[PDB]
RNA sequence: GCCCCUAAGCGUGUGCUAAGUGGAAAAGGAUGUGCAGUCGCGAAGACAACCAGGAGGUUGGCUUAGAAGCAGCCACCCUU
């Protein structure tokens, strides 16, 4: 499950602020 | 039993509130209240490790010689309040107090023999509500477990106190029990 | 294990766990405790294996004191059947613990075996915890 | 050697060595010989 | 180390140098017990063998005030007493010089004077 | 260079005595006529022998005697004890031969001292509970 | 492993064949079992029908009966004293309208809850899934309504539908599947056994084993007759694992005794596949030692019933069947007058009582007796220069060390081929 | 966001990191390295070192093939 980890641990740049759609 | 008050020193707080507490508390200050019969609401701030120095040593009923603004004050170690994850201390009740009066402290008991080595000895409730003078207050009382047989209850009447200090709790309450030590049967079934 | 004679909602929401423990939070009983530092759903093997992990180690002397109880019940809907027609049957009892609460209390003369002991207890046990004494 | 996450002291005569980024327990005995990774 | 036992202890020892006028000084090298136990059991008859281990000759010793040597400390430096009976512990520990063979002959305390070794010989004859 | 605790009413019965003849090339039994002509002639009150041949093949003892713990087994009465520490007493010592009580031996198995009498008070004696009183 | 909850439970069993006494006792041991698996139990019938009936077990009225009772205690439970086929046991349970579960899922439940080991874990899975295989269309809820089908069949294209299979194969495929993984992996736990009994398989030692139904003791024999403490509870197969312990007499070759598993009648052919540990075991040995209660109705039953697992034993691996002993226990405190018959005609009634009364010193001094024979005899004239000749000469297992001199030592004695062994200079 | 791709800082001052940590993760294991207090000894030269020190009645019991300081263990009031 490597896919969705990465897809939703990228909600942690500073250009997104913490959220990231449909993470 | 006749002891010295602590000296210390507290400024009086100039902004009072939480935000304004936790700064202070993020200094090295402990902020303090100084109620009592004086009618005193003073709002001050302590030092957390002078005020730590004094608790654990000199048990935690310390009087405080303590200048605020230049004027030395007896105050009585009221209350506290400690955090219970931390452990450090957020707050201090400090009552003020004058030479003669007979006020009314918890002291804690502890014990001091070992037991009849066939029997288990268990503490019930370590603190004893004792009425003495405000330069007289005691600290850990002794009770004496020394070769005592199982059956044994030691209440708050056996307790023996020092000079001029008085009682408040009744002398029917346990202090000291001493049961008969069990067995492994006796420690599985028991919390099943 | 231990289970409660009975109870008024055998259903119930799933307990919030939020902020810390208000009750609790000091050794009472015994002479050295088990203080929590996270949430957990603790539920009745876990205190049966702790407790008798501790009475393992102390083979016939001390007390011990299990200061929670689980009441608090968790459902499970059975098995692999699709999302629908009702909550299911009360599966689990579950005690629900903050940081700061004690769980267990030991009285025991040997000072190193007590600690032994309780770490042995922990080991059992879903979160993170500690050794804390009835002193300060 | 016995290579598992968890290596600790045995007897009263090991001591434990970090190594080449490992660490790991030596002793006399070469039953005892651990490392972890 | 702690200079309270020790100093209010050895002081003491060495201020029997003030009180006495004979100590014979000797070396330890170390043996079993049961062979030393016949030396300290049946020749020491007031005597002792007492290490001294490497402590205290020259500094406690200030409390005599004749004290008026450089190596007190020098070796292995013992504390045998010789007060009440003067030849008979002094030549019944020299006879172990042949004997015991862990031991030789230095010197020490006799009349408070720093006497030659030729000399303090001559008069554990004389 | 064996020493002992066995019993010492022995004639070469058993493997303690008669093997300890037997031994490192010596006589068959000239230490034996020693032992039975001296030792036991003193009716073997606990001796001991610790093996200490020369090159000429003749080893000497003194009156061997358990220490001021069981004294009693060399004075007054029964061989026996107990195997705990600190247990029930068995029986019990005057003080007659209690400046004798250091009269067997004053050693030490290290070299740091001496006066193992001081020592026996309380040394080897609460390894099992046997008494003086 | 399924837990849920009874204790309400009506018993029922076809008498076939068998006398009466020994018909309720049948339904006795399910008296026995069912409370060991902790349920109160009610009623009881049985009936004499010469063969099961093929729907219902026991018969269509007899079914009804039951209807009613199970109405009246309300009991949510009924177990037959017999092996019941899927449909039998699915007829009988439109019937009475209550759990109709045999006794072979009795005993393999019990097994389920009184086992720890790892090993012992693995083997019930076996054991309660080979069950469970010819049980599937009849717990036909999965295909129950499965009717969801009708899937066309054009065929010679596109069907998109994927089940290439009825989907009773594809769900028998996993149930076999998953069974044989759990085959190899039960297999090669082999290994480990074999490996922790290396040092007892070298170093020859002798080995009794205690063979015997369940409740006759074997393990209170063990607990006592050496030393040791295992559990000793008065309910139904109370080891699901062998032990071995050292003791030995004036030979004191380890004389290792072993406990193990108890054969109860009719084994339920499955878990007991697995239970091979017990079985591996009295192969391996010197000696046997059946314990028979006399605080039973009738002794000689478990005797024969027991023998006979024995007897599968022998004829597999080819053996020539070690000594066996039989020792009768529960005797002294022998809840049992009728003691005097087996004493007309049983070897060994030792009146072993393994409780207070002992009874265990004719017993060991005639156990070394029928174990292999030693194979150490020896007269000896050993120098003075020993130190040495002790060897194990003095310190072995059984050396003698019985004779002696005033010349080193005319020792007698016996020793082993790898201790003493030839060293030994007359 | 500012070394080059790629516009603008291989920016200035004080510290940390040896893992390419930075540039995924758990119960748990652990003689990494900076900080800050505490506790005895504490630049007495303590501590480390070269080292005399080797069967005290030391083959004790509980017992004896011996129980060969020493299978095991329930105690070290012990001293030139
Ligand atoms: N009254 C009595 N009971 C005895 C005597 N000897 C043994 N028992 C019974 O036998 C039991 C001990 O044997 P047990 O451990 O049950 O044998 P087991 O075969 O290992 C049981 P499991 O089936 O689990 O293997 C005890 O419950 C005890 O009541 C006796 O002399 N008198």
């Amino acid at each position: 499950a490597k896919r969705g980890r990465k897809k939703r641990d990228r909600k942690h740049s500073k250009a997104n602020h913490g959220k990231r759609p449909n993470a | 039993t006749a002891n010295i008050p602590n000296k210390l020193t507290a400024n009086v707080r100039t902004r009072t509130g939480k935000g304004a507490s936790r700064q202070a508390r993020r200094d090295g200050k402990v902020p303090a209240v100084l109620y009592g019969h004086g009618t005193d609401p003073q709002h001050l701030e302590l030092n957390a490790r002078d005020f730590a120095a004094v608790l654990r040593s000199h048990g935690t009923n310390a009087i405080l010689t303590l200048d605020i603004e230049g004027t030395e004050q007896l105050a009585l170690t009221k209350a506290l309040d400690v955090h219970p994850i931390r452990r450090n201390i957020q707050h201090a009740d400090l009552l003020v107090v004058q030479r003669g009066e007979k006020v009314t402290v918890e002291v804690t008991v502890l014990v001091e023999g070992d037991a009849t080595p066939g029997t288990l000895v268990t503490q019930d409730a370590n603190t004893i509500e004792i009425e003495a003078e405000a330069l007289s207050i005691p600290e850990q009382l002794t009770v004496s477990v020394e070769g005592v047989e199982a059956g044994t209850q030691i209440t708050a009447g056996q307790i023996s106190l020092p000079e001029g200090v008085n009682l408040i709790s009744d002398p029917e309450l346990l202090v000291v029990n001493v049961v008969e030590a069990p067995s492994a049967e006796a420690l599985e079934e028991e919390g099943a | 294990m231990l289970i409660p004679r009975k109870v008024k909602h055998r259903k119930q929401h799933h307990p919030e766990q939020r902020g810390i423990a208000s009750g609790g939070t000091s050794v009472s009983f015994g002479d050295y405790g088990i203080q929590a530092l996270e949430h957990a759903y603790i539920t009745n093997r876990q205190i049966e294996s702790a407790r008798i992990a501790i009475n393992r180690h102390i083979k016939r002397g001390g007390k011990v004191w299990i200061n929670i109880f689980p009441d608090r019940p968790l459902t499970k809907k059975p098995a692999e059947t699709r999302m629908g027609s009702g909550k299911g049957s009360p599966e689990w009892w579950v005690a629900n613990v903050k940081p700061g609460r004690v769980l267990f209390e030991l009285s025991y003369p040997d000072e190193k075996t007590a600690r032994d002991a309780l770490t042995r207890a922990i080991h059992k046990l879903p979160i993170k915890a500690r050794i804390v004494t009835r002193e300060e | 050697m016995k290579v598992n996450p968890s290596v600790k002291p045995i007897c009263d005569k090991c001591r434990v060595i970090r190594r080449h980024g490992r660490v790991m327990v030596i002793c006399s005995d070469p039953r005892h010989k651990q490392r972890q990774g | 180390m702690a200079k309270a036992d020790k100093a209010t202890a050895v002081a003491d020892i060495a201020e029997q140098f003030k009180a006495s006028t004979a100590t014979v000084v000797t070396e330890y090298r170390g043996l079993t017990v049961a062979n030393l136990a016949e030396l300290r059991r049946a020749l020491g008859d007031s005597a002792t063998y007492t290490v001294a281990k490497n402590t205290l000759v020259k500094r406690a010793a200030s409390e005599a005030g004749i004290e008026g040597l450089d190596e007190l400390f020098a070796g292995p430096t013992a504390i045998a007493f010789v007060k009440g009976e003067a030849v008979d512990a002094a030549k019944a520990i020299k006879k172990f010089a042949k004997d015991n063979k862990a031991l030789v002959i230095k010197g020490g305390y006799m009349d408070g004077k720093a006497l030659s070794v030729a000399d303090v010989e001559k008069i554990a004859d004389l | 260079l064996i020493k002992l605790q066995i019993q010492a009413g022995q004639a070469n019965p058993a493997p303690p005595v008669g093997p300890a003849l037997g031994q490192h090339g010596v006589n068959i039994m000239e230490f034996c006529k020693a032992y039975n002509a001296a030792t036991e002639s003193q009716r073997g009150n606990v001796i001991p022998v610790e093996i200490t041949v020369y090159e000429d093949r003749s080893f000497t003892f003194a009156l061997k005697t358990p220490p001021a713990a069981k004294l009693l087994l060399k004075a007054a009465g029964v061989q026996k004890g107990s195997g705990e520490p600190h247990k029930t007493k068995v029986a019990k010592v005057t003080w007659d031969q209690v400046r004798e009580i250091a009269e067997t031996k004053k050693a030490d198995l290290n070299a740091n001292d001496i006066d193992a009498a001081a020592k026996i008070i309380a040394g080897t004696a609460r390894s099992m509970g046997i008494t003086v009183e | 492993y399924r837990q849920l909850r009874l204790e309400r439970v009506v018993l029922v069993g076809v008498w076939t064949e068998g006398s009466a006494a020994d018909a309720e006792a049948s339904l006795a041991e399910l008296a026995a079992l069912a409370e060991t698996a902790g349920s109160e139990v009610l009623e009881g019938l049985i009936q004499r029908r010469d063969k099961p009936d093929p729907s219902t077990y026991i018969g269509s009225g007899k079914a009804a009966e039951l209807r009613e009772v199970v109405l009246a205690t309300g009991a949510d439970t009924v177990i037959c004293d017999g092996e019941l086929s899927p449909a039998q046991l699915n007829a009988l349970e439109k019937a009475v309208k209550v759990k109709v579960i045999d006794r072979t899922a009795l005993i393999l439940d019990i097994f389920a809850q009184h086992a720890t080991s790892r090993e012992g874990k693995a083997q019930v899975s076996l054991a309660q899934m080979e069950y469970m295989l010819p049980r599937l269309r009849g717990w036909g809820e999965s295909m129950s309504r499965q009717a969801g089908g009708r899937a066309g069949g054009a065929g010679g294209g596109v069907g998109t539908r994927g089940p290439g299979e009825t989907k009773i194969e594809t769900d028998r495929r996993r149930i076999r599947e998953r069974m044989a993984k759990l085959r190899r992996e039960i297999r090669d736990m082999k290994k480990i056994r074999d490996t922790q009994r290396g040092s007892r398989r070298r170093s020859e030692i002798p080995s009794v084993a205690i063979v015997g139904y369940t409740n006759a003791g074997k393990s209170s024999l063990l607990n006592a007759l050496t030393g040791a403490g295992v559990l000793v509870e008065n309910a139904l197969f109370a080891t699901l694992e062998p032990t071995t312990r050292r003791g030995e007499f004036e030979d004191g070759r380890p004389f290792v005794l072993t406990d193990t598993v108890g054969f109860v009648r009719h084994l339920p052919t499955q878990l007991v596949e697995a239970f091979r540990s017990t079985l591996e075991e009295v192969v391996d040995a010197d000696l046997l030692i059946h314990v028979v209660d006399g605080s039973d109705v009738n002794p000689l039953a478990q005797i024969n019933a027991v023998r006979t697992v024995i007897n599968e034993v022998v004829a597999e691996y080819d053996i020539a069947p070690p000594p066996e002993l039989l020792v009768v226990n529960k005797i002294d405190a022998a809840t049992g007058v009728g003691l005097a018959q087996l004493r007309r005609a049983l070897p060994d009634a030792v009146f072993v009582s393994a409780r207070t009364g002992d009874g265990l010193d004719k017993l060991r001094s005639r156990m070394g007796e029928l174990v292999e024979s030693t194979d150490a005899t020896v007269d000896v004239t050993i120098p003075y220069d020993r130190g040495d000749l002790v060897a194990r000469v003095h310190t072995d297992g059984h050396v003698d060390a019985t004779e002696h001199t005033d010349a080193g030592t005319r020792i007698k004695a016996r020793v082993p081929a790898p201790l003493a062994a030839t060293l030994r200079e007359y």
